RNA sequence: CCGGGCACUCUAACGGGACUGCCCGCGAAAGCGGGAGGAAGGAGGGGACGACGUCUGGUCAGCAUGGCCCUUACGGCCUGGGCGACACACGUGCUACAAUGCCCACUACAAAGCGAUGCCACCCGGCAACGGGGAGCUAAUCGCAAAAAGGUGGGCCCAGUUCGGAUUGGGGUCUGCAACCCGACCCCAUGAAGCCGGAAUCGCUAGUAAUCGCGGAUCAGCCAUGCCGCGGUGAAUACG
């Protein structure tokens, strides 16, 4: 998560295809869930902390 | 009988028999037997001389076939090599042309497996 | 007049309505042999009747949905058993040894991470 | 077994350059980094320097080369 | 089975002859979990048994299974650093299992075209006392009792 | 004839709010048809436990959305007196249609 | 088998439609 | 590689979410980012007051932020201008124009976040780590708190080798779902490295 | 489908239900064996859950962080190339080597999910990928949709073939500013090795293995045969 790459947020990415998604919390590039806008690691952390409403541990 | 070249299929269904023509698969065999009005179920030995003449007349000049087909494919590959194209380079070395990997199996283009030391 | 049984097997339900008649069965508007007969175990769905050896005293109207047709056959078996028991409770003593009134609780085991199909561990060579 | 679509794509970078050269003559080597562009007939006879990632190779274009890409004649990798 | 004794599975009886042995033979015929195909194969083989033999196919089937059952087998044992082929008797369950497995396996070795014909011919030949399955029984009862000198390694 | 679609992440809150609506509409309206379960929408998320390779743990979570279908008949003019501003629940969204 | 483009099982395995697997 | 988070392990029973609001799939991530910015700016300004939890609730463009602080006198300020400035920054960051609430925490030695924060402060002041953990667990146990546990990670005392000082007493049944264990985590930023402080406080059974 | 009604099915909240309670035998007891009743028993089946610690295990490349080092470049922008290189070696898989099979036609049952710059019924053009038109759906009510193995009928008749679809030639579609390096898909042509695999070695004890299809996350598209789930058919064996 280099600082320059946090330039991802860009009203002018010059192309629609070049616009990818990043983790808003840690700046991750891969495993970026679109529903939460986070990565998988920040997802797990904030889910454990209980800061994601309705998110519960699954077991069946 | 002798249809569209010096090749003769015999004693099986006419469509599967035409599959033994180089420029003809199952789709082209079905198309020929359909436009020629021939039952694809009959065997080759159960074909009328008129039906053989009809099928020969149709197929002989409706697509490019064995000799001209192989010559045209060789000319295409030769043209790719002569123009210095990348595909011509891949043909020149005996490597995959359609963007497959070479660090591994892609052996069917490279022939047998020439093991070395290491 | 009419005796009802539910039955259930491997995610499948089959409403069984027993009405005294000739002995011919309807399943979802189709005949018993036009849904089945291509499935050899289909006869098993009529085993409860053979258990009491009636086989001709009850026409059946069955509405089946869920799982595949084999689980449907076994659900029909259990539904016929339940309706026949509701007809006469004294039949339970004749159906309990055969276990036709037993519910088959075998269900597809849930698939689990790290494996291939819920138990098939991925092959490893170690060298 | 290849195709792109109707309305063949050519990068307008060298498209104007080659016709500007034709308007006055047969000017020498042109340097182009756009190897994605498609070869058009109005390029036959010129000599385009195509950037292969390291240098510019002097790809001379002939008649039978129309339709392909500039990168097909500018190999990028070195082997043996 | 270390802790327990691994009680044997009880199979459902047959839908036609009411025999659990027929169901076990079906299961040994079954492939990739295709029960209906195995039942088709076996019952068409039974229809082949008749019109070729006046005897009911159930009797021929059971007599063939009895003719394939081996009495003694030979298991390996590591003694004194070496490996020996020790003869020993066979429990009835293993007799039945080996009989059905050998019946199916020898049937699929036949040159017959379709499966029902293979199974029917193998059942008939095994009932009258020949075929690949009886050859397997003879080979096992030859290996065993061919190493009688190791009978004291029975364990 | 008023469509009510409740949705939420907690079944207890939705159930309490639905019973509150039913009791507030019984005294002021007609015979209410009660709530209908409206099956749950479950959305699962599988995510590796560790920040590195460790591929075979995955600790998946879930997020479920429950819905309710009160659907009061006879929208009497007296019914909305005890309604349209009386509510405890917070994490519950309400949908109203004609 | 499932690797032939011109078959029904091939289209099903590859999850596509075409001449050899229409949509009724 | 074990011992999953207990608060997340009990988010169903005996523990509720900090953020409790409904949002569609097109709006969940935005409200989540907003809650994250709220908690970020909150934990940066109210650390001197000792905040233990920040509950966020949303209905329609209104957010009932309830901050549980052991010392509300710091978050209130003189006459109430501190809460005014904080609501001002809140309305500036998010254009939702929402209110704010403060809740005092009786016996702050029963909220594991504040316990871990106290231990981390003591560690940062160059205090005896073993004695710090022992005293913290003692202060927790000596007021209710049927169970207590405090864990401090490597580099204890500034040593070169990373260690772990255990120092727990009481009852901490981490596998019991109905345990109702408050869990807190704090950091100690030292000249020689980083210290992780974990706090478990067990109270109640059903 | 309408009238019509919450019995059944389903849906989702709560609750009941199994505790060796009862019977027989053994036993000091705990408990063990068997039985009854029961939907189910002797932990009913499956998850979640994984102690003090060990591997100075893994990751400062998710993040945080001590120290060290670079600061007209070890920072930053861009075009292009590369991560897809191939004499070779191994691991994980997919597809097969066929008749318990392959192909064509007709026909019958599932669960869990996803869907508004979205899913796209349906109509027309097109062999098709697809395009044009265009209904519905904030979605138990519309769409993805067809489940496949299966059944019924017919073709193939043991041959590297109506097995198997690698490779290559040619013609196209779609995404995208852009498919040369380096996408998927469609159509015609091509038809490879492969006849069940040496030494060695792997998984699984019941709805399990095996086999069959279905969805999802990331994603404009996709090299997904991966991964995480879902249901259909459904074994063999355990002396020790
Ligand atoms: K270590
Ligand atoms: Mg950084
Ligand atoms: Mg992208
Ligand atoms: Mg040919
Ligand atoms: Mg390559
Ligand atoms: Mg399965
Ligand atoms: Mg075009
Ligand atoms: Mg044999
Ligand atoms: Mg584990
Ligand atoms: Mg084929
Ligand atoms: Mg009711
Ligand atoms: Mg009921
Ligand atoms: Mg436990
Ligand atoms: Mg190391
Ligand atoms: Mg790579
Ligand atoms: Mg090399
Ligand atoms: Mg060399
Ligand atoms: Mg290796
Ligand atoms: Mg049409
Ligand atoms: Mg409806
Ligand atoms: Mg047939
Ligand atoms: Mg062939
Ligand atoms: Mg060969
Ligand atoms: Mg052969
Ligand atoms: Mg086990
Ligand atoms: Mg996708
Ligand atoms: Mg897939
Ligand atoms: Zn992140």
């Amino acid at each position: 998560a280099r600082k320059a790459l946090i330039e991802k947020a860009k009203r002018t990415p010059k192309f629609k295809v070049r616009a990818y998604t990043r983790c808003v919390r840690c700046g991750r590039a891969r495993s970026v869930y679109r529903f939460f806008g986070l990565c998988r690691i920040c997802l797990r952390e904030l889910a454990h902390k209980g800061q994601l409403p309705g998110v519960r541990k699954a077991s069946w | 009988a002798r249809i569209a070249g010096v090749e003769i299929p015999r004693n099986k269904r006419v469509d599967v028999a035409l599959t033994y023509i180089y420029g003809i698969g199952k789709a082209r065999a079905k198309e020929a037997l359909e436009k020629t009005g021939i039952n694809p179920a009959t065997r080759v030995k159960d074909l009328t001389e008129a039906e053989v003449v009809r099928l020969r007349e149709y197929v002989e000049n409706t697509w490019k076939l064995e000799g001209e087909l192989r010559a045209e494919v060789a000319a295409n590959i030769k043209r790719l090599m002569d123009i210095g194209c990348y595909r011509g380079l891949r043909h020149r070395r005996g490597l995959p042309v359609r963007g497959q990997r070479t660090r591994t199996n892609a052996r069917t283009r490279k022939g047998p497996r020439k093991t070395v030391a290491g | 007049e009419q005796y009802y049984g539910t039955g259930r097997r491997k995610e499948a339900v089959a409403r069984v309505f027993l009405r005294p008649g000739n002995g011919k069965v309807t399943v979802n508007g189709q005949d018993f042999n036009e849904y089945f007969q291509g499935l050899v175990r289909a006869v098993a769905a009529l085993e409860p009747l053979r258990a009491v050896d009636a086989l001709g005293h009850f026409d059946a109207y069955i509405t089946v949905r869920g799982g595949g047709k084999s689980g449907q056959i076994d659900a029909i078996k259990l539904g016929i058993a339940r309706a026949l028991v509701q007809y006469n409770p004294d039949y339970r003593a004749k159906l309990k040894p055969l276990g036709f009134l037993t519910r088959d609780a075998r269900v597809v085991e849930r698939k689990k991470y790290g494996k291939h199909k819920a138990r098939r561990a991925p092959q490893y060579s170690k060298r | 077994p290849r195709s792109l679509k109707k309305g063949v794509f050519v990068d307008d970078h060298l498209l104007e350059k080659v016709l500007e050269l034709n308007a006055k003559g047969e000017k020498r080597l042109i340097k182009t980094w756009s190897r994605r562009s498609t070869i058009v007939p109005e390029m036959v006879g010129h000599t385009i320097a195509v950037y292969n990632g390291k240098q510019h190779v002097p790809v001379y274009i002939t008649e039978n080369m129309v339709g392909h890409k500039l990168g097909e004649f500018a190999p990028t990798r070195t082997y043996r | 089975a270390r802790r327990r004794r691994a009680e044997v599975r009880q199979l459902q009886p047959d839908l036609v002859y009411g025999d659990v042995l027929v169901t076990a033979f079906i299961n040994k015929i079954m492939r990739d979990g295709k029960k209906n195909l195995a039942a088709r194969i076996f019952y068409d083989a039974c229809k082949i048994i008749q019109e070729k033999t006046g005897q009911e196919p159930l009797k021929v089937f059971k007599q063939a299974v009895e003719n394939v059952k081996p009495r003694m087998e030979v298991r390996s044992r590591r003694v004194g650093g070496a490996n020996y082929q020790v003869p020993m008797e066979v429990s009835p369950r293993r007799q039945q299992s080996l009989a059905l497995r050998w019946l199916v396996q020898a049937a699929n070795q036949r040159p017959e075209r379709r499966a029902a014909v293979r199974i029917a011919h193998e059942l008939m030949d095994a009932a009258e006392g020949k075929g690949g399955a009886v050859k397997k029984k003879e080979d096992v009862e030859r290996m065993a009792e061919a190493n009688r000198a190791y009978a004291h390694y029975r364990w | 004839k008023i469509r009510i679609k409740l949705r939420g992440f907690d079944h207890k809150t939705l159930d309490a709010s639905a019973q509150k609506i039913v009791e507030a509409a019984r005294r002021s309206g007609a015979q209410v048809s009660g709530p209908i379960p409206l099956p749950t929408r479950v959305r699962r998320f599988t995510v590796i436990r560790g920040p590195f390779k460790h591929k075979d743990s995955r600790e998946h979570f879930e997020l479920r959305t429950h819905n309710r279908l009160v659907d009061i008949i006879n929208p009497n003019r007296k019914t909305i007196e005890q309604l349209m501003t009386l509510d405890l629940p917070t994490g519950v969204e309400i949908e109203i249609k004609t | 088998g499932k690797g032939d483009r011109r078959t029904r099982r091939g289209k099903i395995w590859r999850g596509t439609y075409g001449k050899y697997r229409p949509r009724k | 590689g074990n011992k999953i988070h207990p608060i997340g392990f009990r988010l169903g029973i005996t523990r509720d979410w900090e953020s409790r609001w409904y949002a569609g799939k097109k709006q969940y991530r935005h409200l989540l980012l907003e809650d994250q910015r709220i908690r970020g700016l909150l934990e940066k300004e109210l650390y001197s007051a000792g905040l233990a939890r920040v509950d966020i609730e949303r209905a329609a463009d209104n957010v009932a932020v309830t901050v549980h602080v052991a010392k509300p006198g710091v978050v209130i300020g003189r006459g109430g201008e501190r809460i005014r400035v904080l609501r001002e920054e809140l309305a500036k960051l998010t254009g939702k124009n929402v209110a704010l609430n403060v809740q005092e925490v009786q016996n702050p030695n029963l909220s594991a976040p504040l316990v871990a924060q106290r231990v981390a402060e003591q560690i940062e002041r160059r205090f005896a780590v073993r004695r710090a953990i022992k005293q913290a667990v003692q202060r927790v146990m000596e007021s209710g708190a049927k169970g207590a546990k405090v864990i401090v990670s490597g580099r204890i005392g500034g040593a070169e080798q990373a260690r772990t000082e255990w120092a727990a007493q009481g009852r901490v049944p981490l596998h019991t779902l109905r345990a109702n264990i408050d869990y807190g985590f704090a950091l100690a930023r030292t000249t020689y490295g980083v210290l992780g402080v974990k706090a478990y406080i067990f109270l109640g059974e059903v």
